[PDB]
RNA sequence: ACAAAGAGAACGUUUAUAUGUAAUUGUAUGUUUGAUUGGGGCAAUACUAUAUCUAUUUAUAUAGAAAAAGAACUAUAUUU
């Protein structure tokens, strides 16, 4: 078709596209869930060295959990997101 | 080929060609007409060793005619008058190898 | 999204009022237990509404049975299975095979009985062996089936015999695959099984994964 | 913004009652045809008394 | 009658695998093409895998530009 | 092709289960000897063609 | 593999004068040359190694008639010798002497150290239960033993007796008679089996030394497990529960009176 | 010299017709078979009495 | 196909009938091509059974000269490069020039 | 009255930023309105035209038409084919079948 | 125009027909054999020629198999009576690439050969050699140094049968080449594979026990 | 690659013991991630097998003299009965089963 | 196969069928798809024994033989003919079944209130 | 055609990677006249483009990418 870049209203700036400025708030309890962000202008510019996170409502678990941000794009629960076992203080 | 023995229309009808829910055995002995069949299969033999030709060979038997019983077709249709006629098949089944 | 793949379980449902008020009008035989031939000859259904697999009974507004009804059909709902079943009658699900399909409605072309192959795999899960419908298997299933091998250890229930005389994995690149899996997987008790990991997603691999018992 | 469940507002979504009471293990669409089987129990004996 | 006991529902510990936004996800049929055949990992990547082919049909899913399709 | 060649001798007269779209209203007095005897030839003329 | 070092050149004079992109570097066929030549120039250092592939595999315990262990095995020949036995044997051990004084005693510790190379380590590789390892006395002990144990703990000796004219091309196959004898003995004298049933279903892998070299047998784990897929035609299971018809049992035989004759 | 010697345009008669069966076609020698007369196929068929 | 890791050899389909689309064309003897048709007309996998195999010699084999054991010019369907345009073209068999020595004849030949 | 449901148009593309009661609206079964039922059913109704009391083709093969075809006086003697084979399970086969 | 049209070919025998041609040696492309001969003598004549015990052997079915074509399924049975295409295909496929490398050959040399650059053994007389495909064609054979390591071969010259295979299966890639080195290492050379050649290096104590 | 069994009947060479050898069902290497030269490479093989054995050395362990050659002639079974049926009951214990 | 009560091959679970005899059921239908087909089967034999009577001597010359091919008529004898005796045997059981009971029921009936009421009763 | 590979490379073939205007396929617009193609708003809750301006106002599907409820890419932004 060729005209692959369109040229009418090529919008200044555009939010969803910037390095970091969509990202997957992952939950930092491994059940794989995501829920895609925008960082706000808040954190659109690097007020934040730190990678982002906040506290959403996780709901495979149906609880509120962690959320540390992520890029969009991969599989969202790797042998990485592995925890390494430890004995709970629980139990006999 | 300037002659094809058949055309294409039945080289691909299989229906006319497997055995697949199709008689290959015309003929249907009577009684004592199978107990004498019977009698030429020789000392030694076992239906567990005729094999079932592939699908690109031809379903056809040609009838009891001098070693009918290797023609697995007239084999395993002989094999079936015996039951609605009543003779006992003395030799193996087919043993489905595991 | 209604897709019919080779082996669909759809029926072609037989209302159980049809059945029922047949059974009164005089095409059928209260006394014999009334298989799909009897409904197919007598007219009660044609050719054209008996597809693989056979039928379905729905109990369709019939709130009652009045008298001992045998049947054998194929899955009937469980309302109309509890139907027959109140009225002293019976109901036992034969989920044939296509080939036995056949010999069912055309016996008269088969002088003997030609041996009939158990149903797909899919079948067997779901009706021939299922005792919800009363599967002509339910019985068989539990009696000889459900016990493995007097051999089979916990590895190998499930072949026709255990193919080593021992349980443990036999060699290394069974072994040292056994060894990974049950750390692939956090250490679960069966997980020494090794299993492939990838879902074809295939409609035969599916058994019923959420519904009554 | 950019969640995706918003608090139970009034809406006649699944039987939220019975959403907490059940186990997480199961997968959604083999829950939500499970807590409707624990419902038609509840809707069977509701009626039998 | 028979006083045997059985539970109201069968509660597996398993997790659907259709997903409404997924694109390929589904229960396919027994000889439909399973998740992605002869793709290789590639978008259409079963047409990229033709020329690979040793010899194809004379009728192979040839050049069609989506015209009125 | 496939034409229910199991019907042709298997009909309970000589001119059933043979397609003669050539029917006319009246058929006269010779165009009758002429049918009647044309039914069976077509019923002799099959039979000993297929058993030569 | 200390040969990979190949010239990524050949000498070959480059076909095609005139010019272009793949001209003068090696070749799958000359990468094959230059790895055989260097292979035996080591081969000739004595560097080359062998338990190049075999570095997973834990090493065998070094010992001075255990070098059954550290030979690269055919899996060609691994698959004549077929070996077996009872499964509750849990290990096979074969000492014999180094040096033998009289005649008869330098024959037997000829089929040991035959009996030690020959069927000890198929017998591993087959079986798996049993630790079959060999060790080499040093002192003129005219008679070597062999040390069948089980699983129950307990063993027993097998004390290696060739005769004197035989060879020990048999020699061994007599001793092969008289352990694999021993081991279903012991196995069928062994007191109750409920726990050894679940000893033997928890032996881990004795065989994971073993260097087999699997010879045109490297398709895929398949052909790898071609000595366990054991086909076997003919099956035999004789003892179907058959289910007959109670009700109406009769009434096959009683219809249908064909075309009622002149009296009816 | 087992060829039929015609170009077989000319004898085409034999090769689509049902001729394909009562001819002898080994090696294009368009050639009848035997095939029965009329007065014998009565005879050969009334004598089984069929 | 199936799924698992060593998939030792058996009688029969473990499984049940082998799933998947290609596994369609094998278990009717087809090759592994007919995944790649778009029309598969009774004909078609007629034409791809090889029934009969679409191939031929290059003279009349009355008047053949080079020595073609058993070989023809099967003609090989090639999808083009990015734009898969469907060309086909016909692959002959490499001749040696075969210089022997037959010692019935004893010299070169 | 044959709706015919189709599901939500924006459900695969872009889900990011949307907004947050409309990123739902993608899953129901709407009807499509009834200016394309009456454009797409136009095709399946040409079956047989001008015969006033034919219904259209449905467009899903209901369970007792598929038989309709094999119900015909015609085909009562091909026993293949017959009482659906083609939705039957895969046909089991001799264990020598082979090609 | 024919004068003395030829008779069909494999007409010898007194009650059915000659087998088809080129199961015979003709043309293919035609499954029922027929031959005037038989078809015009009466019924009784061809039952007059023939006795009950003889019509039993001519009767025979040999099914599947041709009775002629040693080896090859019968061509009136095939789906056409051409020669079974997959028995004798072509070695290249329609797609491969010709990557089929280089294969030494045995030969049975014939005079003890003795190379004057290696100073050793070509071969000794009459000890079959694996030698490569392009010396033995072109400097092994036409000299009268060697022949070919067939079956017939070793019973021309004495030897005891050995069936070396020769070129039973031609390797079409390299590692598909060496496996069949491997097969061939085993059947021909199999002195390798011996307990005892397995342990050469192990006969006597281990190295570390020995006097220096 | 295989996919539809069938048994062979090997004949030995150096014992001429007829045995047989069945070819079982593996399945195709997966379509999911294809691999033009393992397929196309499986299945003109698998012609090959289905053909007697055509162009392969035959690897298979005698059961006679208890060792593994490539010598086997791949007996199609109406040249198998041609010699089991001519074969005096005794030999049938020798080179057969 | 089922078609009659004996119960098809389906009860491989033992499935029992008790409270029987329970039924007096006068075969209305099934005498109907009887008569109905003890015609066909008749009306097969007609047409498996047809043989030549040509009233016209120009194609006389096949007189003796019958109307259909040896080879098919061996077959129509066996596939539709012995076919339709099956199914006309069949009826000729589910009738001839049928009326046993009715002999047991019209007799245990007849006795214990009136032998006037009893073909009352079943009417 | 050029190059690679395979044949103890005796020369013909087959591949792979390449794609040549030597190549004969198809596109090269639409709307107002040469610029514009978006969704809003003010201009009588008219709008030709009239006149002005604004802006995360968002680019539907299909293959790939994310496998639970969550998600990315691009097309005159109705998008053959
Ligand atoms: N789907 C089917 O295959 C199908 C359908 C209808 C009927 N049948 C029944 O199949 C039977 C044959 O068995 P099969 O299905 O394995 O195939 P088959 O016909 O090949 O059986 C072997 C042979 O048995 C002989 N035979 C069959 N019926 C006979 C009879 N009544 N009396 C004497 N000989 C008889 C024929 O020669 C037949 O070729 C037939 O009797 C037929 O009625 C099968
Ligand atoms: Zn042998």
């Amino acid at each position: 078709r060729l005209k692959k870049r369109m040229v009418g209203f090529i919008p200044k700036v555009i939010p969803r596209k910037i390095r970091n400025n969509m990202v997957a708030l992952r939950s930092e309890a491994n059940t794989g869930h995501m829920e895609g962000y925008i960082k706000t202008e808040a954190e659109r510019l690097d007020a934040t060295g730190r990678k982002l996170q906040k506290t959403m409502w996780d709901p495979v678990l149906q609880r509120y959990t962690l959320m540390k941000e992520t890029k969009v794009r991969g599989p969202f629960l790797t042998k990485s997101n592995i925890a390494r076992k430890v004995d709970f203080p629980v139990g006999a | 080929s300037t002659y094809n023995e058949k055309s294409w229309l039945e080289k691909a009808r299989w229906g006319a060609f497997t055995k697949g829910s199709r008689p290959v055995m015309r003929q249907r002995y009577s009684a004592a007409a199978l107990k004498e069949a019977l009698e030429m299969v020789p000392e030694g033999f076992e239906t567990c060793d005729v094999p079932r030709p592939p699908q690109r060979i031809r379903a056809q038997s040609e009838g009891v005619v001098g070693r009918w019983y290797t023609n697995y077709w007239t084999l395993h249709s002989v094999r079936y008058q015996c039951q609605l006629a009543g003779v006992e098949w003395q030799f193996g089944e087919r043993q489905r190898p595991r | 999204p209604r897709n019919r793949y080779e082996g669909k379980a759809s029926f072609s449902r037989l209302s159980l009022s049809k059945l029922l008020w047949a059974v009164d009008t005089g095409r059928l035989n209260p006394n014999e237990t009334i298989t799909l031939y009897h409904l197919r000859n007598a007219k009660v259904i044609a050719d054209r509404e008996v597809v693989w697999p056979g039928m379905v009974l729905l109990a369709g507004n019939v709130e009652r049975v009045p008298y001992p009804l045998h049947i054998e059909l194929q899955n009937a709902s469980a309302k109309a299975i509890q139907l027959l079943e109140e009225a002293g009658g019976s109901f036992t699900n034969v989920y044939m095979s296509h080939e036995g399909l056949y010999q069912e409605l055309h016996p008269e072309e088969f002088p003997t009985f030609m041996e009939q192959e158990l149903p797909e795999r899919k079948g067997l899960e779901n009706f021939a062996t299922n005792s919800r419908k009363r599967g002509w298997l339910a019985q068989w299933y539990e009696d000889e089936s459900r016990y493995a091998h007097p051999g089979a250890g916990r590895r190998t229930a499930h072949y026709i015999r255990p193919p080593t005389d021992r349980d443990f994995p036999a060699t290394i690149e069974e072994y040292e695959l056994a060894k990974h899996h049950q750390k692939w997987h956090l250490n679960q008790p069966g997980s020494a099984t090794v299993l492939p990991w990838h879902s074809l997603n295939t409609a035969d691999m599916a058994r019923r994964s959420a519904g009554r018992l | 913004h950019h969640n995706s469940s918003l608090p139970y507002a009034k809406h006649d979504t699944n039987n939220v009652l019975a959403m907490r009471l059940f186990p997480v293990n199961v997968g959604v669409r083999a829950r939500t045809e499970a807590i409707r089987i624990r419902t038609d129990d509840c809707l069977q004996r509701l009626r039998d008394a | 009658a028979s006083q045997r006991w059985l539970p109201l529902q069968t509660l597996k510990p398993m997790g659907h695998n259709w997903s409404a936004a997924t694109r390929s996800s589904g229960v396919r049929g027994p000889h439909m093409q399973l998740m992605q055949e002869r793709l290789d990992q590639k978008g259409f990547g079963w047409k990229r895998k033709s020329r690979s082919l040793w010899q194809q049909d004379v009728a192979t899913a040839g050049f069609r530009p989506h015209r009125y399709f | 092709g496939f034409t229910m060649k199991y019907k042709r001798g298997t009909g309970l007269w000589d001119e059933d289960h043979v397609n003669d779209f050539d029917a006319n209203k009246y058929l006269s007095a010779r165009s009758t000897m002429r049918w009647y005897y044309g039914m069976e030839r077509l019923q002799t003329r099959n039979n000993m063609n297929a058993r030569r | 593999e200390q040969v990979q070092d190949v010239p990524t050149s050949t000498d070959r004079k480059p076909t095609g004068m005139h010019r272009g992109p793949g001209k003068r570097q090696t070749a799958p066929k000359e990468a094959a040359q230059y790895q055989f030549i260097k292979k035996w120039d080591l081969q000739m250092r004595e560097t080359w190694d062998e338990l190049e592939p075999f570095k997973g595999l834990p090493k065998p315990k070094v010992q001075f008639g255990n070098e059954a262990a550290e030979v690269i095995w055919p899996y060609a020949l691994l698959l004549e010798n077929v070996i077996k036995v009872h499964p509750y044997t849990k290990s096979i051990y074969v000492y014999y002497s180094q040096r033998q004084s009289t005649p008869l005693g330098e024959l037997a510790a000829r089929v040991a150290k035959r009996v030690s190379q020959a069927y000890l380590i198929p017998i591993t590789f087959h079986n798996s239960h049993v630790y079959v390892e060999a060790e080499m006395l040093l002192e003129y002990s005219e008679t070597p033993w062999v040390v069948v144990h089980c699983l129950d703990g307990t063993h027993k000796l097998i004390p290696v007796k060739p005769q004197a004219g035989q060879t020990v091309k048999e020699g061994a196959e007599e001793v092969l008679n008289g352990i694999v004898s021993a081991c279903n003995e012991i196995g069928s004298a062994v007191k109750n089996p409920k726990e050894v049933m679940r000893l033997l279903s928890e032996r881990p892998l004795q065989n994971q030394y073993v260097r087999v070299n699997y010879q045109w047998y490297g398709d895929t784990p398949e052909e790898r497990m071609s000595h366990l897929v054991k086909w076997d035609y003919e099956p035999e299971e004789v003892v179907p529960q058959l289910r007959n018809r109670t009700q109406h049992v009769l009434d096959w035989m009683n219809y249908d009176g064909n075309l009622p004759t002149h009296n009816s | 010299a087992r060829r039929v010697q015609c170009p077989t345009e000319w004898v085409h008669f034999r090769m689509h017709t049902k001729d394909k069966l009562k001819y002898d076609f080994q090696d294009l020698a368009f050639r009848k078979k035997f095939e029965y007369s009329y007065e014998d196929v009565v005879a050969n068929a009334k004598d089984m009495c069929s | 196909f199936s799924t698992f890791a060593l998939n030792p050899e058996t009688s029969r389909a473990p499984h049940g009938p082998p799933r998947g689309l290609i596994n369609r064309y094998i278990s009717m003897g087809l090759p592994p091509w007919a995944a790649w048709c778009n029309r598969v007309n009774r004909h078609a996998l007629y034409r791809m059974s090889d029934v009969s195999p679409r191939s031929f010699l290059p003279k009349a084999p009355h008047e053949m000269d080079v020595i073609w054991m058993n070989e023809r010019v099967r003609e090989r369907v090639r999808t083009s490069r990015q734009v898969q345009h469907v060309y086909r073209q016909l692959k002959y068999p490499f001749v040696k020039t075969g210089i022997h020595y037959s010692d019935t004849l004893d010299h070169w030949v | 009255s044959r709706v015919w449901v189709a599901l939500g148009g924006k459900m695969r593309r872009r889900r990011i930023g949307r907004q947050i009661d409309v990123k739902d609206m993608r899953y129901y079964w709407r009807p499509i309105e009834p200016q394309y039922q009456r454009l797409y059913m136009s095709r399946l109704r040409i079956k047989d035209h001008s015969n006033k009391r034919v219904q259209p083709m449905r467009l899903r093969a209901t369970n007792n038409d598929i038989g309709q075809a094999s119900s015909l006086k015609e085909w009562e003697r091909s026993s293949d084919r017959k009482y659906g084979a083609a939705l039957a399970p895969p046909k089991k086969r001799d264990f020598e079948f082979r090609v | 125009v024919a004068p003395w049209v030829p008779p069909p070919r494999h007409d010898v025998k007194v009650t059915m027909p000659p087998p088809p041609g080129g199961e015979v040696g003709g043309s293919y492309g035609v499954s029922t054999g027929y031959s005037d001969r038989l078809a015009r003598t009466p019924y009784w004549k061809r039952m007059a020629l023939s006795t009950y015990a003889l019509r039993m052997k001519e009767n025979e079915t040999r099914y599947p198999m041709s009775p002629h074509r040693e080896g090859e399924y019968d061509l009136r049975y095939t789906v056409t009576a051409y020669p079974d295409h997959i028995k004798h295909r072509p070695l290249l496929e329609i797609g491969e690439a010709h990557q089929i490398p280089t294969i030494e050959i045995p030969v049975i040399f014939l005079v003890n050969l003795w190379d004057e650059e290696r100073l050793t053994w070509f071969g000794r007389q009459y000890e079959t050699v694996y030698v490569n495909r392009n010396v033995a064609r072109e400097e092994l054979l036409p000299q009268r140094y060697a022949i070919y390591a067939t079956e017939e071969a070793y019973k021309l010259l004495g030897l005891p049968v050995v069936n070396h295979s020769i070129h039973e299966e031609i390797p079409k890639t390299p590692h598909a080449y060496k496996k069949l080195l491997e097969k061939q290492s085993y059947t021909e050379e199999r002195w390798k594979y011996t307990i005892e050649y397995l342990f050469r290096k192990y006969e006597a104590d281990p190295p570390e026990l020995q006097d220096k | 690659s295989n996919r539809f069994f069938q048994k062979f009947y090997l004949r030995c060479g150096n014992c001429s013991a007829i045995q047989r050898s069945a070819q079982g069902y593996q399945p195709i290497a997966n379509p999911i991630l294809f691999k033009s030269d393992e397929h196309c490479r499986n299945y003109h093989d698998e012609q090959r097998r289905a053909a007697g054995y055509s162009g392969m050395v035959v690897t298979c362990r005698c059961h006679r003299c208890e060792r593994v050659h490539s010598n086997w002639k791949v007996l199609d079974a109406q040249q198998f009965l041609d010699a089991k049926l001519r074969m005096t009951p005794e030999e049938r214990a020798q080179r057969l089963w | 196969s089922g078609a009659v009560g004996r119960g098809s091959f389906h009860s491989v679970v033992a499935g029992a069928n008790p409270r029987r005899i329970p039924t007096y059921y006068n075969s209305a239908y099934e005498l109907i798809q009887l008569h109905r087909a003890h015609r066909e089967v008749t009306r097969n034999f007609l047409v498996r024994d047809k043989v030549f009577d040509n009233k016209f001597p120009g194609c006389s010359l096949a007189n003796g033989l019958f109307k259909m091919v040896p080879n098919k008529r061996g077959n129509f004898h066996t596939r539709e003919l012995t076919e339709s005796i099956r199914h006309r045997t069949i009826w000729g059981q589910r009738i001839q079944q049928q009326r046993t009971i009715n002999a047991a029921i019209l007799e245990d009936a007849t006795k214990v209130l009136s032998p006037a009421q009893m073909e009352d009763r079943f009417s």
